């Protein structure tokens, strides 16, 4: 189980950046038995360089692959929103074949602020002694965010879930949202629910709030 | 064309066994290895084994030698992988891909995730999120396991898991004059309890 160490383990790159990513093996591996996959969240791998340097169908010429020994690359001429993905490197010189814990290359874009909106519980999911506050932070960049949750302007930190989507294929932008969950007795002795952004696109926070009166 | 076709997701009690299922098509079973692989969230490749239906020999990674057994049938050009003695840690999306030249991998089959657990299958409660552009949405509370897919008539979100139930949300985002004098309603299915849920989207008060 020959080690292949992959870097970098993640980078960014704006559109037009050249970018080269390394694999490095423990043990040498022959050129004919080396390749590269391209893998995007949620769905499977695909061949993307075989045997050192030939580029697998449908895999654009911006990309090329080189290396012998212990010491491989690929490299992509010119970065397009389309190439984000975690590459993988792959030897098949011994059983049993291993491969790379991947680079994740990531694009750059300009900052862009968050649009925040903010929901009550549905009386619904009051009925049965639940309630779940929940705040969207819809496509913003960088993905670095902080959100707080506000009852009655004191800070709540337990039973919030947080998730961020992957970068959005066409604007590659992020967005988040994060749920609030009390039981509808403690939701009911409040009046104010407030869900606070900070991003480095505003000094400021970006705040919703509903309150039980409205 | 070629195409590999795997099984639906499964969970499975800790201690029992599952067997997942790769069809082949578009090109001669018998003339190409394949492969299994398991892929962790966030991880890369693990290699399993491989089997050549030409001869019903299989070659396992020493690891997996003990949990896994790969076999084919000719006649429906399906390769099995059965692993045994489940624990949590065999959870994992599960790969099939052919061998190619050079033993590169260059079909792949879309993956079938794996979930070990002894929690309790349970379809979702979903709720409706309701305040130029308007966004509304809906929470998918409650359910085990993964996947959901939602549907309205985009932003929905990964999953998160806490005391064994996922929690999942998708906002959308209409014009003012659409909602509220229109119905507008998101479609959830789980598959796993075959169930799904029609949820209007209503105005408070
Ligand atoms: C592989 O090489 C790295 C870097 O030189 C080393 O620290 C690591 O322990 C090696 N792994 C094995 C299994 O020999």
């Amino acid at each position: 189980d020959i080690v292949l160490t992959q870097t970098p383990a993640i980078m960014s790159a704006s559109l037009g950046e050249r970018v080269t990513m390394t694999c490095t093996a423990n043990s040498s591996v022959s050129s004919n038995y080396f390749h590269w996959y391209q893998q995007k969240p949620g769905s499977s791998p695909k061949l993307w360089i075989y045997s050192t340097s030939n580029l697998a169908s449908g895999v654009p010429t911006r990309f090329s692959g080189s290396g012998s020994g212990t010491s491989y690359s690929l490299t992509l001429s010119s970065m397009e929103a389309e190439d984000a993905a975690t590459y993988y490197c792959h030897q098949y010189h011994r059983s049993p074949p291993t491969f790379g814990s991947g680079t994740k290359l990531k694009m750059k874009r300009a900052d862009a602020a968050p649009t925040v909106s903010i929901f009550p519980p549905s009386s619904e999911q009051l009925t049965s002694g639940g309630a779940s506050v929940v705040c969207f932070l819809n496509n913003f960049y960088p993905k670095d965010i902080n959100v707080k949750w506000k009852i009655d302007g004191s800070e709540r930190q337990n039973g919030v879930l947080n998730s961020w989507t992957d970068q959005d294929s066409k604007d590659s932008t992020y967005s988040m949202s994060s749920t609030l969950t009390l039981t509808k007795d403690e939701y009911e002795r409040h009046n104010s629910y407030t869900c606070e952004a900070t991003h480095k696109t505003s000094t400021s926070p970006i705040v919703k709030s509903f309150n039980r009166n409205e | 064309e070629v195409k590999l076709e795997e099984s639906g997701p499964e969970l499975v009690k800790p201690g029992a066994s599952m067997k997942m299922s790769c069809k082949a098509s578009g090109y001669t079973f018998t003339s190409y290895i394949i492969h299994w692989l398991k892929q962790k969230p966030g991880q890369g490749l693990e290699w399993i084994g491989y089997i050549n239906p030409y001869n019903d020999g299989s070659k396992y990674n020493e690891k997996f030698k003990g949990k896994a057994t790969l076999t084919s049938d000719k006649s429906s050009s399906t390769a099995y992988m059965e692993l045994s003695s489940l624990a949590s840690e065999d959870s994992a999306v599960y790969y099939c891909t052919r061998n190619y030249g050079s033993d590169s991998l260059d079909y792949w089959g879309q993956g079938t995730t794996l979930t070990v657990s002894s929690a309790k299958t349970t379809p979702p409660s979903v709720y409706p999120l309701a305040p130029s552009m308007v966004t509304l949405g809906c929470l998918v509370k409650g359910y085990f396991p993964e996947p959901v897919t939602v549907t309205w008539n985009v932003h929905t979100f990964p999953a998160v898991l806490q005391s064994d139930l996922y929690t999942l949300s998708s906002s959308v985002t209409v014009p003012s004059s659409t909602w509220p004098s229109e119905t507008v309603t998101c479609n959830v299915a789980h598959p796993a309890s075959s169930t799904k849920v029609d949820k209007k989207i209503v105005p408070r008060d």
